[PDB]
């Protein structure tokens, strides 16, 4: 905090820091550009959404505005922490408590004024060519900012898709690459080489229609594979090929796919990347996928927000992951309730409360 | 990217008694059609005439290269509008004079702006010297085997000397090997 | 200590001694440049963050100051022993005892003054042009400085970037090789040579336009795959292919992507690299993930933090992981419980005391 | 004591053969109007200019290197590159256990 | 780089006698022809010239070989500003007289830094010796088996011995095998 | 490394007589242009003249090889500074002589240390013999062989006998198989 003093000043004193950039550019070719990077994202925010969070809030969070639902708003918010880095969510408070409604303000379209010392002073969500000028000297701060871990940025957040952002431009270049070889791509089946008497001749008009002819209704189609095709003098049938005919940068866009979903963090098994087969059978790449890249995202974002909302109601609210009711993790579950289970050394009071259970 | 000269060269500067020697209306029609042959094929200009290189868009934003190679001391660069607004400016560029690419690079920035439609022309004066005992000799070894050529057959007849016409420009041709994007 | 008269004079007696540099050049070619070096620290700052310590602080810890909390402070402050190896920890104390917030001030904006003898005499911060001067001559020494080991430097640590600083170039380049051979790269699927009567010919606008027309509208695309292409005289097609077509740089590639995780400690199934199956169902890899280079490096950061801690509250404080509560041990876990629960030569009570339960 | 030496110089076979191997990646090259002749150093420094700017690099692979009359570009390879003395030397490294 | 001579030969200099006797005006325009042709294909100078490299940036910070190959005694390395200082600076480099690379190297440290925009120039006398007297006798036969040709053969007709033109001055040009970056 | 010749061949050593019966101001002006064609192919001296190798850096410690083949009695090693001290060092090396590497090796030890800037020159008399009487025979037949050719031809035409004038300097060239770092 002590050097916030000298390093708000020499990043710009009451003056919008604005975003990194790109965070536009990079939205619309890595997210609705390509199935990997629309994928990745789409299973991280909805497996982050469905999760539930027990409260150590509630009735805001299930119902967060009139529009989106407690599963779109953290849909919406995560996957703006995905794609950029940073997570804004606005919150209207007409009576003092609880405010009554939260907004996930899209991260592009928000700068961030750092202000006198350290922490900043407001916010700018500058759509068009208007701006608004949230204000953080208040209590409640009615813009809590989740950061992703950057390590040289002292404001915003850092975006899996900008440490993908090559792997992004293979995938979607390898991928128009075989587009564009079937839309402009001259593969003829042979050639009619007819030199004639001279060293170079065309053939008249009357003997194009003949040829043109002969060669449609005889020896062409799948019904025609196979007239020997008679060759008088001066003509000449080239069988031209296809040499590279599949596989056209084919592992050089699967390795991209695969370094995409590798950067999100999701394993290739879940959303469906060809390849090696790291985990066995869903069962352990559904839990490493919950327990690397889901709920540390999540406890993170869940842990802001209480800290957040507690600056409203006079509390200091915990909210955290139910690690109890999430499907992912009964495999670890019952290999827990196995070994306590099978302990016979303590007593039936003593193992309830090992796994949880409130004794009876 | 026009590049279409201003005025030729008036042939008092060509050395038409030199080529007599070597060996006139014809001599001097001869001289400028084995001169003209020569800097087509090195992209030269041999005599610094002043050309007008009129386009429409830079290439990149501290470039624009010119064409003919051997430059020096670039008039005006003139930015006219849709309807010709011809105001000429004053900074913004240098010309880095090289024999190998003579460029009109920046000053820290980009070009002068192009207005929509309204192409810029350069003018300058590219050459050697301004007279013919201002060129190397060589080159101009070259324009005499090709013009006593021109003179002493009349048709396209047929006939390699250890320095010939093609060994003497062999070295003021342009070296490129680029046909790509930048 | 007795040398370090000599070592720190001879280093430069009170002068600041500044970071071996480019500590923030690979920062952005290292972390924010390629997915296999961004995901690897991501992961193991992510998982270091989320083990729970025991105090044999806490409130401090959990709520370390008014930005981040438990989980970003450790990711930041790992997320710095990662990048650069050294780690530095500013503690605030308007009151005695427990210093009320906690910062991790980015390592590549400190440097450090030995001062006279051996341990140093302050830090320098400088953003900008601004430096401010913390003190090291006092009792809490209000920085930690956690360093990773170095061999041959003595006020600084050794970043596991900097070892992998040759296979982040190698994977930088070999992917930005396949992109770049994507975006610059002319492949034609052939070649219409028109030499003409003469040696060298070119073809009139008015046989450009027809040879063009009857190019694309019947030759060109996907629904024109077979034309027989008549060839009249002087016309030829030389059908032209893309000789390397896959695997640009694709195993130099993916060996460098294995020697970036190698240098972190992360086994390649975690993150993702295809490769080998060294680990078997990520049950172990795991494991030997949170024993290789996650709880090793926690039970040093967490020793500094104790140490340093408790020179502020008037006591000597043990702050350790707590290795019951992390379900990456489990496999470990279980399988102790086996063998002493299987053990019945001895009693009830004295297994309870083996497994770690308090009896009863 | 010869295995040793078949380790030893096979060890040494693969890092001498890094640290002096003059492999190309290719090779313009540039016989001129004569049947031998060199490029002015103007040339020279247009010609190396154009190559290291946007022929040299990742982010220049493939560009399509117009190729003037008396130009040339030999794509050049490097046609054992793994496994020199590869066999030999863990055979060697097995008889040294052994 | 421009590499512009300062003063030819004044042709007092060139052995139209000695060239008459292996066989004037046409004489000396055919020696000259081919000493130019034969210092462009092994760059070198024959006759100790003046010359000024007037390049825009050096390609490295201890280097800036000079392009011709026999040099001596560096007059002087102006560093001129945007507007043309002309400030003469005295210490910083050395030359380093080589036949195969006459370079400029430094003092152990950088060049002196070039001003933006402020071309510097080098002006230096480069050759083997002020009078013909002074050549390599197989550089100086190499001139009269390409004059004594060029006189005998006006246009570009056809005709290899021993040691023709070609094996004489294949010892005097540059070996380089980069077309690299560095 | 310069290695430029301290005084040339006064040409009374030259054989203008035995020329002359083997077939004057003409004749040995092929008879040196002979010379240094075929001292340039084999890189060897044939009269015992004196050079001077001012080179700045050994490219060994124990070595630094001449160029010149047949050499004798290296004079001196001088030393200069920056400022040119010109001091003349006496011991720390040794000439092995040698026809196939003639070389100025050490005394146990490195070369005398150059210092920074402070080129070293060497002067050394290399050569067969004071007088044309002391050349291999073969060697002397060669510049008849390539002297009379340049006497009956003046201008570049053509025409492998047995032994030639390149079969008989073919072992008097220098065989090298390094173009590497040592």
């Amino acid at each position: 905090s002590v050097t916030g003093r000298i390093v708000a000043m020499a990043s710009g004193a009451g003056r919008p820091v604005w975003g990194p950039r790109d965070t536009v550019s990079l939205m619309r070719t890595g997210f609705a550009g390509n199935p990997v990077g629309f994928r990745s994202v789409k299973l991280i925010a909805e497996a982050t959404a469905a999760v539930p969070l027990i409260c150590q809030v509630l009735d805001l969070l299930r119902r967060p505005n009139a529009g989106q639902g407690r599963a779109e708003l953290f849909e919406a918010l995560i996957g703006q922490i995905l794609l950029s880095g940073n997570g804004y969510l606005e919150a209207v408070c007409p009576e003092p408590g609880v405010p009554r409604e939260l907004h996930v303000l899209r991260s592009d379209r928000m700068a961030v004024v750092p202000g006198a010392d350290g922490w900043p002073v407001g916010y700018d969500y500058t759509v068009g060519g208007r701006k608004h000028r949230f204000d953080m000297t208040g209590h409640p701060d009615p813009i809590c900012h989740i950061k992703s871990f950057h390590p040289t940025d002292d404001h915003y957040g850092l975006s899996p898709m900008q440490a993908a952002a090559v792997a992004l431009d293979v995938h979607n270049a390898a991928s128009a690459w075989s587009k564009a070889l079937l839309d402009n791509a001259a593969r003829p089946s042979g050639a009619i080489i007819y030199k004639g008497a001279d060293g170079q001749g065309v053939l008249a008009p009357e003997q194009y229609e003949r040829l043109i002819f002969e060669m449609e209704t005889h020896h062409q189609g799948a019904r025609n594979a196979g007239r020997p095709m008679l060759l008088e003098g001066g003509l000449d049938w080239k069988p031209m090929g296809f040499s590279p005919s599949d596989m056209e940068f084919h592992e050089t866009k699967a390795a991209a796919a695969r370094e995409i979903a590798l950067a999100f963090g999701v394993p290739p098994m879940l959303i469906g990347i060809p390849g090696d087969a790291t985990y066995a059978n869903y069962a352990e790449a559904n839990r490493a996928f919950y327990r690397l890249t889901v709920l540390p995202l999540l406890t993170r974002v869940s842990a802001a927000l209480a800290w957040w909302l507690s600056g409203y109601l006079g509390a200091q609210i915990e909210l955290k992951p139910d690690l109890d009711q999430v499907p992912a993790l009964a495999v670890e579950r019952d290999q827990l309730w196995a070994r306590i289970g099978a302990a016979g050394f303590l007593s039936n009071s003593e193992k309830r409360v090992l796994l949880g259970l409130p004794p009876t | 990217m026009m590049l279409n000269e201003v005025t030729a060269v008036p042939g008092t500067a060509l050395p038409v008694a030199e080529f007599r020697d070597h060996l006139d209306a014809a001599l001097l029609s001869y001289l400028r059609a084995a001169i003209a042959a020569i800097e087509g094929r090195t992209a030269k200009a041999l005599i610094s005439r002043g050309f007008r290189l009129a386009l429409t868009a830079w290439r990149w934003g501290d470039m624009q290269t010119l064409p003919i190679a051997p430059v020096a001391t670039v008039t005006a660069l003139r930015l006219v509008d849709a309807a010709g607004v011809e105001t000429p400016v004053a900074a913004g560029w240098r010309l880095v004079p090289d024999m190998a690419r003579p460029r009109i690079e920046a000053l820290g920035a980009m070009l002068p702006m192009i207005p929509t439609g309204g192409r810029v022309e350069i003018d300058f004066t590219a050459g050697f010297g301004a007279s013919w005992s201002a060129l190397p000799v060589d080159l101009a070894q070259a324009v005499f085997l090709l013009a006593a050529q021109y003179y002493e057959l009349r048709h396209d007849g047929a006939a390699a000397m250890p320095f010939g016409v093609m060994a003497l420009i062999e070295r003021w041709r342009t070296v490129r090997v680029l046909g790509g994007r930048p």
